[PDB]
């Protein structure tokens, strides 16, 4: 992990090298021919023309982020999912959409029970 | 007397993949020639951990996600005097996460994790944790706002103390005793959230399982990364050396021998993994049918929604797990009687329409099962079979008709 | 088909193919030769074997699964939540696929919402007044009882409650009058 300098009397801290692997992201060959590409685990000052993105799972080249939810639909990772849609067509990345927000009007004399079926 | 306990299962493991090349050979060149030779055993055990870590990612898609919508509850918390606080998420602390949940986390712990850099990669899951908390809080909130019913169909509203009268009349005790009793069970409710508060914490061989499986994948790993720097029967484990003092025609077959006891590694190594996504596969699906059944909705199934009979279930997140807070009714202090099959009155054998034929020692009276509370034997409480001799055990006595006295003052 | 193209690799050898080392060289260096063809063989047999059994090992779990659904979705009613489909169970139907089975599974769902007033019991006399099955309720003026997953009100009649202790315990009591049957047709024909 860590050496002495042999003529300097110097720490010097060893960390080997980034490494990782490589996955691709697509829709259906049918649909679309353009992908993006997902490094797994680094950093995106390693990977060496735009559309970068820093994600917890690695860095994610060829998708744009977008500050909308849906729902998942090619995942990542971290709450981080890819789909192909518009905006003419592109492949976007956003946060997972668990549901639609809903609230129950509880009070302690009312109660709903169904007319049909 | 009301009780509430803890049940621990563990959903999930960490996923991990593997490297052909880089554990068997430290990037040498002429080592990649030879395992290529070998075949396509790495492309069997990068499948299986790919097929291993989607089973995973959806182990915990399988038991927590099973509502339609996200709920909450109202501003105001009030629920028939039951007090909620230490389950539903304190907004205050920047995770929305209940003191059990917040207490569960610390009591989980999780230089190893550079040691790890040989061509193993631990992959992150795909929900995290406070979305893991987010369907933790709207379950809590279905359960504790619409009952049972938005686990079928829509939520409907109901109020609390009349949720607890249907959840009582599902057990065979009427709806009077627990509004006559409401105090008395709201502070049950509260003492018993408030000793299991700090039952978890007081012991600390309470959550085995979820450090069972985080120290299982810990000493995988690092007894892989152990072996990884093995002669085998070989001059020398390090590829670098070997290769640069001996001439290849002797150094191939002096490796050969380090390509096989690292494949056979990682091959072991596969297998193990294999056999434990099994286990934690059944472990998962147990979790989800519990989550399903306990929550969702109340269990006849004895023993199975904890100890007594069932009345509700509060599901927790836990690191790689999930923890049941079973709600159940235990009966209490007894009495003894004697009892009768069957009342003769006319030479009519009367039989009880619901109960039990109940005699302190002077009068008969009829009772429910499991609560004791004694009624006059009248008409209505009695249907009529038979006659009195073909009844072993039936005794003499009266039934009150609560109609000829009203009509023999009444007309008169 | 990965066991059958693993069957043609070398495993260090000079060659694939048996016939073609064996008309190649003598013996004594020949069976050193297939040995390791050996070796290889047999490893990729025992690979092959250990993850048929632990497939096999998984089919086992889900065909008692199935078994299980179709001796109680099938054979009968399922009061369990969430386990014959979605909802409250009415029946399900059995079909057969290619290496499985297809379950229909017919269930009641809920569909269109009313709420109205609810009260936990009904004072009349003095008396606390509870439904024998079914809820109370009120549109605003006048009170009902019905039953829980259906609207179908009735008036509250002296058989549809039992009477359970005095008016001075429950939270949350209301007055109203519950109808007795009996005593109108008793003060109208004796008179
Ligand atoms: C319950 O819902 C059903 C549909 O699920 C309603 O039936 C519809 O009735 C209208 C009015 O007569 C017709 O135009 C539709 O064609 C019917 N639909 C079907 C599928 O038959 C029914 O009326 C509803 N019941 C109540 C009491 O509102
Ligand atoms: C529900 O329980 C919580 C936790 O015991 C109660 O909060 C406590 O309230 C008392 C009285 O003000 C304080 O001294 C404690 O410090 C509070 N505890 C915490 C953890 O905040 C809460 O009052 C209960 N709810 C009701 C309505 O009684
Ligand atoms: C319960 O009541 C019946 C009322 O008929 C009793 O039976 C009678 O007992 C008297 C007194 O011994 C006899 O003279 C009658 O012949 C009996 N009648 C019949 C039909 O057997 C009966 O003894 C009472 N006690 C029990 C324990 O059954
Ligand atoms: C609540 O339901 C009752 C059911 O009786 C309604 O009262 C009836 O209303 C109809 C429509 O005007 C009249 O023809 C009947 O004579 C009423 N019955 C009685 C006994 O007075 C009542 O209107 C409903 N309330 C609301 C707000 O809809
Ligand atoms: C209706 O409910 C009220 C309470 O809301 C009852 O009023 C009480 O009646 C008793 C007996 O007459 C009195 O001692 C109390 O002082 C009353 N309480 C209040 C707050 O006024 C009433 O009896 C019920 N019934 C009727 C027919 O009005
Ligand atoms: C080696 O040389 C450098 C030259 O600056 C000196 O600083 C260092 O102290 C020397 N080595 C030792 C062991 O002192
Ligand atoms: C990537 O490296 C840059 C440059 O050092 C640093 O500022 C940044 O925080 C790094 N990103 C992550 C996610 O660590
Ligand atoms: C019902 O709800 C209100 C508002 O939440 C609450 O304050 C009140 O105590 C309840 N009503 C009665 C009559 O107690
Ligand atoms: C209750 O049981 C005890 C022994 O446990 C017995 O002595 C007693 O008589 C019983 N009581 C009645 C009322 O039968
Ligand atoms: C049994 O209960 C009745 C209820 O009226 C009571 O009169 C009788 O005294 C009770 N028996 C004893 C032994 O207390
Ligand atoms: C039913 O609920 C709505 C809101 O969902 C509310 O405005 C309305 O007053 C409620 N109706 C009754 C009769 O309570």
């Amino acid at each position: 992990d860590a050496v002495r300098d042999p003529q300097t009397l110097e720490i010097l801290d060893i960390t080997p090298c980034s490494f990782g692997g490589v996955s691709v992201i697509t829709p259906g060959t049918n649909t679309s021919n353009q992908v993006a590409v997902l490094y797994q685990g680094v950093n995106c000052t390693e990977v060496p023309g735009s559309n970068v993105f820093q994600t917890r799972a690695g860095c994610l080249i060829g998708a744009e982020y977008v500050n909308n939810s849906y729902e998942c639909d090619i995942p990542i990772g971290a709450g981080i999912c890819a789909s192909y849609q518009t905006q003419s067509q592109s492949i976007i990345a956003y946060t997972m959409s668990l549901g639609a927000e809903n609230s129950v009007a509880y009070s302690n004399n009312s109660i709903a029970i169904p007319t049909n079926f | 007397t009301i009780s509430v306990t803890t049940e621990i299962l563990p959903v999930s493991m960490t996923k991990t993949s593997v490297d052909c090349t880089m554990y068997i050979c430290g990037d040498s060149t002429e080592c990649s020639n030879l395992l290529l030779q070998y075949g396509s055993f790495c492309t069997q055990l990068k499948r299986a951990l790919t097929g291993i870590a989607v089973e995973q990612d959806k182990n915990t898609q399988e038991v927590f996600a099973q509502v339609k919508q996200i709920y909450k509850t109202p501003p105001i918390k009030y629920f028939g005097g039951f007090n909620f606080s230490q389950i539903l998420p304190d907004p205050s602390k920047p995770s929305k996460r209940s003191p059990i949940e917040d207490l569960l986390f610390n009591k989980v712990t999780l230089l190893i994790c550079a040691q790890k850099f040989n061509g193993l990669t631990v992959l992150p899951p795909l929900l995290t944790d406070e979305m893991i908390a987010q369907y933790t809080s709207a379950l809590l909130a279905g359960t504790i706002t619409s009952g049972w019913t938005f686990g079928a169909g829509p939520a409907l509203q109901i109020p609390f103390p009349m949720q607890m009268a249907y959840r009582f009349n599902g057990i065979g005790v009427t709806q009077n005793v627990l509004y006559e009793n409401q105090k008395l069970i709201a502070n049950q409710f509260n003492s018993a959230i408030g000793k299991i508060q700090d039952s978890l914490s007081s012991t600390p061989s309470a959550l085995g399982k979820l450090q069972d499986v985080v120290n299982h994948n810990a000493q995988a790993l690092n007894t892989l990364v152990k072996q990884l720097s093995s002669k085998f029967g070989a001059i020398s484990s390090v590829l670098n050396d070997i290769l640069s003092r001996l001439d290849p025609p002797e150094a191939e077959v002096q490796i050969d021998r380090l390509i096989t006891g690292r494949l056979q590694s990682l091959q072991t190594y596969v297998t193990q993994q294999l056999i434990r996504a099994a286990e934690i596969r059944a472990s998962a699906n147990l979790a989800a049918t519990k989550m399903s059944e306990c929550v969702l909705g109340q269990s006849k199934r004895v023993d199975f929604c904890g100890k007594g009979y069932h009345l509700m279930s509060f599901p927790q997140s836990a690191p790689h797990g999930v923890v049941f807070l079973h709600v159940t009714y235990v009966p209490a202090q007894e009495k003894n009687f004697t009892t009768a099959p069957a009342i003769c009155h006319d030479g009519k054998a009367h039989f009880p329409r619901e109960g039990v034929f109940v005699s302190n020692g002077t009068h008969w009276f009829v009772t429910q099962r499991n609560f004791y509370e004694p009624q006059i034997i009248t008409t209505d409480n009695t249907f009529v079979s038979g006659n009195c001799d073909v009844v072993i055990g039936i005794v003499n006595n009266t039934v009150y008709d609560p109609l000829q006295p009203e009509l023999d003052s009444f007309k008169e």
